[PDB]
């Protein structure tokens, strides 16, 4: 057998236990209840509530008549030309009977990856009948939809969920589940998580069954990133060699890319608040320039240890 | 071997990585008031009206009722009224008249334009049957030219066929779309409108019989006051309240599009108990102070540019490989379509939109995603959000202006040139960009300056102007 | 019609006919006899005879006229490696081998097996991690791959592996001399005495870049038709090479020191057309062979003639990097 | 259309300076079987491409100038509408690198494809050096390949930039500006032609002199003077200047005059309303460098600091997308030293 | 029979498997107790990615693995339907007595595209109950955060010295080599944790060794055969650049260049790797000699003359290493 995720055992069926984004989802809340539901493009980072929002808010709307009035088409699914002008024209045109205020709902999920002849064929399918059926949008990139299908939504645009938003769904996961933790155990998890409350659940769920207690030491060695406080002490280092034994053993003997080591560089020197604002733009910029050196090609140990130098020379000249 | 370097060996310390949580806490993400929201009134409404609890969305919720009430010049309304009028009574007479109206343009109400006049033409919405012909089905010769035959060939009655989205044309889905609207134009005897954004997707042979029959009407966008001031008087008649500042912010980044704003509006004014979006950026403790000193200039400056080279490198790199899109039309596929042997069933598997531009796309040179590491952002929003001046730097000179400029500078300079007392056109052309920038074209100006200055050659006002 | 460009003009036919590389033709002739020659790298300068030693060991293998057909030269220019050569390898290695021909038989062994040349194979938009090495595994039967490299900085050890590379060094000067020489007396070339020396100079051992100059100062000879030798001034000229008296010239200006007479010299210099990367080239040559200037001299000028070379790579203002160049070498 | 263009020497036998390079570029017309791949290289103004269109034609005849423009546009990743100028003749075509950006290798290698798929076919690229090295290694790819049916001839003012293969399998032709005689010459030509009295000779001299060199700038300065004295210059008739090259000598003024902060911001705007003008921003850089030079009361450690920080930003303008920040940068690098 | 020592000697069960420590357990955990979620493995190449999830797959299936192990290679001929289309067969078609979870193995994903990436995770979110998808990529950041966030990651560490040093045993011992140990530590510093560049240079060894019952491996054919440059070149260059005259020391930098085909870059890395083993007096001499070589070594990507760069080398050891003198 297996044991169900914690992303899937607590995903949220009411449009209330979504946390984040504390305004789009008020009034998501009352087209549910109320009825009309607008055309809208739900656009946002991964894994902050696009899709999870659009499955809600068709159940607590057609309830009973979600089975045969929805029709969700996602990447996996095929949505070329040939569905758009039969399948989809054919759901938008079946005669399906509600109770008022209520309107059938098309959920094509990731439309990003939908062609642009598929988009344009669209246009003038949920125009014509938008008075039985409506179209619900969820995309990563909010440009990859063509203008005059963004001229006909409402666009949304989900944000990255702040810190408390993840951290108080968090404890009400542990308390659920009976979870040992720690006040450092739960501030890696939100540091891993970047707003991505999906990453934070697999942060939290693969803590408990690795090594029980949900340390700051036990997350990090699943994570299976540069450690955080590893890279701050090769970045703030009051001596060159030092730093340079610290990468070399720590990072590139250990087999992180140059990629991962400048985007957990980038990342420490983002929220370093000893330094001062104005040395930390000038950090931010040595890591600018051995990323764009990484991106040509470049990206051997030499220009990680030229980052080191060129960062400690400004912590020795300031 | 026996090669011995002349500097000592290093005894490397063993390095120890005994971390306190008390450093773990050094780790949680300092507050950045970089990001600003606003949170903007609430929306006060009043009142139960019938327009507000209604089945239908904001926008058809305000179809215009008259032609009065859609956001298209007076001027082009009656031309486009006329012809319509005095298409009915012509196609009533035995026939050099072809009922083809081509309404290009970036307007909005390109559709409803035409409902709301042949609504006023007969008066009874039973009168009327607009046959509309629209991208969402296929638009061969094959398939529509049977069924468009009979319904404009049989004989009050208003009817009118529409071909909403003409520019929108798949290469087999659509085979012989022109090649039928030709023969439509001959065998009908009811009116026919295609409506467009581009005029270029349309044969330069139908452009014709409409420019000659006066039958070309370009709906230009209109301004965003308009716009705003008939958004007013559309939420009053749901005794909405809505700040001024918010609506002119609605306007702005919809770009003064009448539908966008009504789906806009109609999300964002359900009575809760929240704030609205934030939208425009408050100014996060923005102090553009002058520095005092030029040394601290002379480092942000040099920050700037240094920023501008990675942001040039990085934003074309991306390392997760991107697809092409299999309905842009592409060099691969253009030539895919010339061979013979490729039969009915794998056309329709890579089927492209009939375009006047080739989609040209490199496959190791592509934008980054938007979960891909990004510095030259988080540099460029952190120097804006303290430095006014680079935000206005972040929109002054785009690619697209100094091209257009550029463009109708050298017009300029091609018909002060030929006004002396074909040849200009070619040759200045001939000549580099670059020796016209800033060669040519500063010299026209100084001949043309001299010209009125003494108020040879003639038509000295048109350089001067450009040349501000 | 008639013209052919020199350096393909004297390829070599024969495998012991290539000039010197003793190293490449021992082993390649007990390669040979034994018919069963593996996938292989070659590593030199560009243009030190790789392609040359490759399709003269393929000439002694197969017929001429089979040659063209049973090796098919995928180009990394032409075709690419997972794009056009994938697509066209397993199109050519499943297409029956042709039968031998006849003038084959008893005179060329012809292996069945197909070499596939790829000269400089890592020159492309795409790197074929597998998809080559994958059709060595199905085609070992016919393919083969002839590969061709430039340095030890390989790309990928899979696939560039049961490789025995050969250590193609650069042709030395007595030898690229007299086939340098005998090229000229085919052509009946008048030169004078310096030439031959002074075309390896600018080419700098190469011979693809020697033979070509040489056709080009040939050329030029018989255009000015007055039946007179090439002269070192000629070859000069044709490979953008800035003349000793304009830089000698502008060493004297910088030892001098003035900032005006520098920037006045430098003017009249950009408008004579010659580039200031042969500059930078000339005096890199000409300050760090010297024997009048100090560690610490030449040590700060490498940096400065370095900077200078990368900014003037990458598309820059020449007046401005070579006169910023000139005052900093002043001020040394 | 202007002196410049009408005044243009469409044949071997009309070019007046050089006379070296005439008899060069006659001799490759007496085999054009085994014309190769052309790199012409010299300063602006030249006549580099005057000499290629002059050899082309020698080769194939007067329906060389014949040109007929073809707009071709196309559409990138993020959908920017690239148009681009391809000129056009029934025997040679003509491209511009400098039009579409770091898009320049797709739509290099897409135009050569028609070309070749349609004895052979002249391709003239100006400004070669303004390639990337992506499209000149792509350059490379078309040489060895399409060496049959399409000869290259390459423009370009500075060498450098071009990679060393595309050196070493083209005839590399040097074109050094005239001297003052020599634009002296084709001056006093253009006068008698139009009928311009002048008082004396020096007249042409001085803007000879003007132009450093360029044919182009000295045609343009004689025609407009000209027309402003009704076609009779004098001793005392002041050489006319381009209005944004005042402007930059204005801007150099009062970055020596005014080093505080109120004046970068001044500067700023006249950089903005110069760039609006669509004057390219490495002239700009390189005018306000050298004028900057020219002033009196610098000496020689200042003089030093104008031109290192200049190449500096002159590396970044290249590497760069906005010149608006590099531009005030090398300003305020300046301001920061003179003081 | 004729076949690679790759080949030859791969993990057929996990206990094989070396210098994978902390992956081994978490994966041997899962089978043992018969929770087994989506896998993700990736890492340097030749780490042995395939043979964990071979071994494992293998362990767990028996002598079904023919009929339950379908392996999917991204890079070769396979469209938006050969990706899914034998998945999906594969995901739908099921031996009704076999209840056991599929198991589906894709090789090198990381050059798949962003859409099949999230067409792939769609794919997977179908079949959860009843296929089991492994996923094998090079880099981590080649990969869309839909697809990460389905299957659990494990990072596949290089290999220590201690892991190649009991294979090596292994080798020797079994196919009649000797290996020398100056030639063995050669070898593993040169391997850089990648046992395929470890098992094909003994292959080649072994080829080239005209006596293989008798004659013993060093450290001049272990250099020579894959063609990496040997300490003694790399210290007699250090060494002239520091001590000598700087004409000698140019002729010191070409000579060894043009008689090893070493190219600059190979150089500027040795010597930084040669000179990080040695206490520096001054710390401004690290710090300039790490700025300058990476200006050099970025300048050479981009395609400058070799003279220049060369001499940029000589120049930036040269002048460093006076300040600390
Ligand atoms: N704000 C939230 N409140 C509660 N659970 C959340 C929230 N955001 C994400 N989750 C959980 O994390 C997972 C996210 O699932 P989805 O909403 O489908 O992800 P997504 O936002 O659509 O991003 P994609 O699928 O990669 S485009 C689910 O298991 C949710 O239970
Ligand atoms: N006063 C108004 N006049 C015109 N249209 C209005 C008005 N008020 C709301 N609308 C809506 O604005 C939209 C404009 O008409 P559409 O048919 O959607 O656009 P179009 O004519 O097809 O041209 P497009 O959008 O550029 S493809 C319709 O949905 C109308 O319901
Ligand atoms: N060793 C050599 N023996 C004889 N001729 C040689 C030799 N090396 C170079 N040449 C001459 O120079 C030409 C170029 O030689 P190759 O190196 O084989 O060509 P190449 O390998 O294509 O050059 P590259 O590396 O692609 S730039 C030959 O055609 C000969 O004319
Ligand atoms: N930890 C290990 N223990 C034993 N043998 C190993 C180990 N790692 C690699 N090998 C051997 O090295 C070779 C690598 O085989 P693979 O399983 O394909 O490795 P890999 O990490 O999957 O590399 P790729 O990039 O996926 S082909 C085989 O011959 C393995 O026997
Ligand atoms: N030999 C010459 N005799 C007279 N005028 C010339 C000569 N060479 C060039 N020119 C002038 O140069 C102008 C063209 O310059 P052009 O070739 O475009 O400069 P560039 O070489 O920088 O491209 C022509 O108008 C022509 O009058
Ligand atoms: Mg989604
Ligand atoms: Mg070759
Ligand atoms: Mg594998």
């Amino acid at each position: 057998s297996l044991q169900l995720p914690w992303v899937e055992k607590y995903r949220p069926q009411v449009l209330s236990d979504i946390v984040g984004n504390k305004e789009t989802i008020d009034r998501l809340q009352q087209i549910a209840k109320d009825g009309n539901m607008p055309h809208m493009i739900i656009s946002g980072m991964p894994g902050i509530g696009k899709t999870t929002s659009v499955h809600c808010l068709a159940h607590e709307l057609l309830g009973r008549s979600y089975a045969d009035g929805v029709l969700e088409l996602n990447a996996s699914d095929d949505r070329g030309i040939d569905v758009v002008r039969n399948q989809i024209k054919h759901f938008a045109q079946k005669k399906l009977h509600l109770p008022p205020g209520k309107h059938k709902i098309v959920i094509l999920d990731e439309a990003d990856s939908m062609t642009a002849g598929a988009q344009q064929a669209l246009r003038r399918t949920m125009e014509l009948y938008s008075n039985s059926t409506r179209f619900a949008f969820a995309c990563n990139q909010s440009n990859k939809i063509i203008e005059p299908l963004q001229s006909r939504c409402a666009i949304l645009r989900y944000s990255k969920l702040s810190d408390e938003d993840v951290l108080k769904r968090l404890l009400q996961i542990i308390k659920l589940e009976d979870v040992k933790y720690t006040n450092d155990g739960l501030e890696a998890i939100i540091f891993t998580a970047e707003g991505d409350m999906r990453q934070a659940i697999n942060n939290l769920q693969s803590t408990v069954a690795g090594h029980g207690l949900v340390n700051a030491d036990n997350v990090f060695k699943i994570v299976d990133s540069p450690h955080p406080l590893i890279v701050k002490k090769m970045l703030l280092a009051s001596n060159l060699e030092d730093s340079i034994q610290i990468l070399r053993t720590d990072l590139w003997k250990k087999g992180y890319s140059s990629i991962d080591i400048v985007t957990t560089s980038f990342r420490v020197t983002k929220n370093l608040a000893q330094v001062k604002e104005s040395v930390r733009l000038e950090m931010i910029k040595e890591i600018g320039l051995t990323h764009m050196r990484i991106l040509e090609g470049v990206g051997t140990y030499l220009q990680l240890a030229s980052m080191l130098a060129k960062i400690h020379k400004l912590n020795n000249k300031a | 071997r026996s090669v011995d370097i002349p500097l000592p060996f290093r005894t490397i310390p063993p390095l120890n990585h005994n971390f306190l949580p008390s450093d773990y806490e050094s780790l949680k993400d300092k507050n950045s008031a970089s990001c600003i929201p606003v949170r903007y009134q609430a929306p006060v409404l009043l009142g139960t009206n019938i327009k507000r609890n209604t089945t239908l969305t904001w926008p058809q919720l305000f179809k215009p009722v008259t032609l009065k009430q859609v956001l298209i010049e007076p001027k082009l309304k009656l031309r486009i009224k006329n012809w319509i009028e005095t298409s009915f009574h012509t196609l009533e007479k035995p026939t050099e008249f072809v009922p083809l109206m081509i309404l290009h343009g970036n307007s909005i109400g390109k559709k409803t334009l035409i409902q709301t006049i042949m609504r006023e033409i007969a008066g009874d919405d039973n009168s009327y049957q607009i046959y509309e012909v629209n991208s969402n089905m296929n638009r061969s010769k094959k398939d529509l030219l049977d069924i468009l035959l009979d319904f404009t060939t049989t004989h009050s009655d208003y009817g009118l066929v529409l071909f909403n989205d003409v520019d929108v044309l798949f290469k087999e889905h659509d085979r012989g779309y022109w090649a039928m609207i030709s023969k439509l134009c001959e065998f009908s005897r009811r009116p026919l409108v295609l409506t467009c954004k581009d005029l270029s997707l349309v044969p330069s042979e139908l452009i014709a019989l409409a420019s000659e029959q006066n039958s070309l009407f370009h709906t230009k966008k209109i301004s965003t006051s308009t716009v705003y001031a008939f958004l007013t008087k559309y939420l009053k008649s749901l005794e909405i309240e809505v700040c001024d500042d918010w609506l002119r912010d609605v306007v702005k980044q919809n770009n003064a599009d009448i539908r966008k704003c009504l789906m806009h509006l109609q999300f964002w004014c359900v009575d809760t108990e929240a704030d609205l979006i934030s939208s425009k950026n408050r100014l996060p403790v923005l102090t553009s102070t002058l520095g005092s000193s030029v040394k601290d200039i002379s480092q942000l400056t040099d920050l700037l540019s240094i920023n501008d080279v990675i942001g040039q490198a990085t934003l074309n790199r991306s390392m997760v490989r991107q697809e092409i899109d299999s309905t842009t039309m592409t060099p691969e596929k253009v030539n895919t379509f010339q061979d013979q042997n490729l039969d009915d069933e794998m056309k329709l598997k890579f089927d492209y939109v009939i375009d006047y531009k080739l989609h040209l796309n490199d496959p190791n040179r592509q934008p980054l995603l938007p979960f891909e590491l990004n510095i030259y952002q988080h540099i460029q929003e952190q120097l804006e959000a303290r430095y006014s001046y680079v935000r206005e730097a972040n929109h002054r000179l785009d690619n697209e202006y100094l091209v257009n400029r550029f463009k109708k500078m050298t017009e300029s300079t091609l018909n002060f040139l030929a006004s002396r007392i074909e040849n200009a056109e070619i040759d200045l052309l001939s000549a580099t960009t670059q020796q016209i920038k800033a060669e040519i074209n500063p010299f026209v100006f100084e001949i043309a300056k001299s010209d009125a200055n003494v108020k040879f050659n003639a038509d000295p006002s048109i350089v001067v102007r450009k040349w501000e | 019609l008639a013209q052919q460009p020199w350096v393909e003009k004297y390829r070599p036919k024969n495998l012991d006919e290539v000039t010197a590389q003793d190293h490449a033709v021992t082993v390649l002739k007990k390669t040979l006899k034994s018919a069963n020659l593996p996938h292989m790298l070659f590593y030199g300068p560009p243009g030190t005879g790789k392609t040359s030693t490759i399709l003269a060991l393929t000439k002694e293998l197969y017929g001429p006229d089979l040659m063209k057909s049973r090796i098919l030269e995928l180009n990394a220019s032409d075709e690419r490696g997972i794009s056009i050569v994938r697509e066209k390898v397993k199109n050519f290695a499943r297409l029956t081998v042709s039968k031998p021909s006849k003038h084959d038989l008893e005179n060329y062994p012809c292996p069945p097996y197909k070499i596939i040349i790829l000269d400089e194979a890592d020159s492309m938009t795409a790197d074929a991690q597998s998809a080559l090495r994958r059709t060595m595994e199905t085609y070992s039967g016919v393919t083969r791959f002839c590969l061709i490299c430039n340095y030890v900085t390989r790309i990928i050890d899979p696939l560039a592996s049961r490789c025995s590379k050969f250590r193609f060094k650069a042709l030395d000067a007595s030898n690229a001399i007299d086939r340098l020489r005998f090229i000229s007396e085919q052509e009946n070339v008048k030169c004078d005495d310096g030439v031959l020396e002074r075309i390896l100079d600018i080419s700098a051992g190469d011979l693809r870049r020697g033979i070509t100059l040489l056709q080009s100062a040939s050329k030029g000879a018989q255009y000015l038709g007055d039946g007179k030798n090439i002269t070192s001034t000629q070859v000069e000229e044709l490979a953008g090479v800035v003349p000793h008296d304009i830089l000698i010239e502008i060493v004297e200006k910088v030892k001098s020191g003035d900032f005006d007479e520098i920037k006045k010299y430098v003017n009249t210099f950009m408008k004579s057309g010659w580039s200031a990367a042969s500059v930078v080239n000339q005096l890199h040559e000409y300050y760090i062979t010297n024997d009048n200037f100090d560690t610490n001299f030449k040590n700060q000028i490498s940096w400065l003639l370095f900077t200078t070379d990368s900014r003037l790579n990458n598309g820059t203002n020449e007046h401005i990097q070579l006169l910023n160049l000139l005052v900093k070498i002043s001020q040394l | 259309s202007l002196w410049v263009d009408k005044y243009r020497p469409k044949s071997l036998n009309a070019l007046s300076h050089n006379e070296e390079l005439t008899n060069f570029l006659k001799s490759l017309s007496d085999q054009p079987r085994d014309l190769p791949h052309l790199l012409l290289y010299g300063p602006n103004g030249t006549g580099k491409k005057t000499r290629c269109m002059a050899l082309l034609e020698s080769i194939f005849g007067p329906g060389v100038y014949r040109l007929k423009i073809d707009v071709r546009q196309f559409v990138t990743a993020s959908n920017r509408k690239l148009e681009l100028n391809v000129v056009s003749s029934p025997y040679h075509l003509e491209i511009t690198p400098s039009d579409m950006g770091n898009n320049d290798r797709i739509v290099i290698q897409e135009l050569l494809k028609e070309v070749a798929q349609m004895r052979y076919k002249c391709v003239i690229i100006n400004e070669a050096n303004s390639l990337t090295k992506d499209a000149q290694a792509a350059l490379r790819r078309t040489m060895e390949k399409y060496s049959k049916n399409i000869r290259l001839i390459m423009v370009c003012d500075s060498m450098s930039p071009i990679i060393a293969p595309i050196k070493s399998r083209c005839l590399l032709i040097r074109c050094p500006a005239p001297s003052d005689s020599e634009i002296s010459t084709i001056l006093s030509d253009v006068v008698t032609n139009e009928r311009i009295q002048l008082e004396t000779k020096d007249i042409l001299k001085r803007i000879a002199q003007a132009s450093n060199g360029n044919l182009r700038v000295s045609l343009l300065m004689l025609e407009s003077m000209a027309l402003n004295n009704e076609l009779a210059l004098k001793s005392s008739s002041p050489i006319i200047k381009p209005d944004w090259i005042i402007v930059i000598h204005k801007l150099t003024r009062k970055i020596v005059k005014e080093r505080s902060v109120n004046s970068l911001i001044e500067c700023r705007a006249v950089l903005y309303d110069l760039l609006a003008h669509c004057i390219p921003a490495n002239i700009i850089l390189k005018e306000l460098t050298f004028s900057l030079l020219d002033v009196e009361t610098l000496n020689t450690t200042n003089k030093s600091s104008i031109i290192e920080y200049s190449s500096v930003f002159d590396e970044r303008l290249s590497l760069g997308n906005k010149a608006i920040f590099h531009l005030e940068g090398f300003i305020a690098k300046v301001m920061c030293c003179l003081d | 029979e004729n076949l690679p020592w790759v080949e030859k000697y791969r993990p057929e069960t996990l206990d094989e498997v070396y210098g994978q420590n902390e992956v081994i357990t978490t994966v041997r955990k899962f089978v043992d107790e018969g929770k087994l979620p989506h896998l993700l493995f990736y890492g340097p190449p030749g780490t042995g990615k395939t043979s964990t999830i071979v071994a494992l797959a293998r362990e767990i299936y028996g002598k079904n693995y023919s009929n339950m192990v379908l392996e999917l290679n991204a890079s070769d001929d396979r469209g938006i339907d050969v990706v899914r289309n034998q998945i999906k067969d594969f995901a739908s078609t099921r031996q009704i007595f076999s209840k056991g979870f599929k198991l589906i193995i894709l090789d090198e994903a990381d050059a798949m595209t962003n859409a099949a990436q999230n067409a792939l995770r769609r794919v997977i979110e179908r079949y959860t109950k009843n296929t089991r998808f492994c996923v094998l990529a090079n880099y981590a950041h080649k990969l869309t955060p839909a697809l990460l966030s389905r299957c659990t990651r494990f990072r596949f560490q290089p290999l220590p010295q201690e892991a190649i040093e009991r294979r090596i045993a292994n080798v020797l011992v079994h196919e009649k080599l000797k290996l020398s140990p100056n030639a063995e530590k050669a070898l593993i510093e040169l391997s850089n944790g990648d046992m395929r560049r470890v098992l094909n240079v003994l292959q080649s060894c072994k080829a080239t060794l005209d006596n293989p019952d008798e004659d013993e491996i060093s450290d001049d054919v272990i250099y020579e055969c894959c063609g990496a440059p040997r300490p003694s070149d790399l210290k007699a260059v250090l060494k002239s650049i520091l001590e000598d005259d700087w004409g000698t020391a140019h002729y010191t930098l070409n000579k060894v260049r043009s008689a090893k085909g070493l190219a600059l870059i190979d150089l500027i890395e040795g010597i930084v790797k040669i000179l990080e083993d040695y206490e520096l007096q001054n710390e401004e001499t690290r710090v300039h000699l790490l700025t300058k070589l990476a200006d050099i070594e970025y300048s050479i990507s981009k395609g400058g003359n070799d003279q220049i760069q060369g001499s940029a080398v000589i120049g930036a050891i040269k002048a460093s290493f006076e300040n600390e003198t």
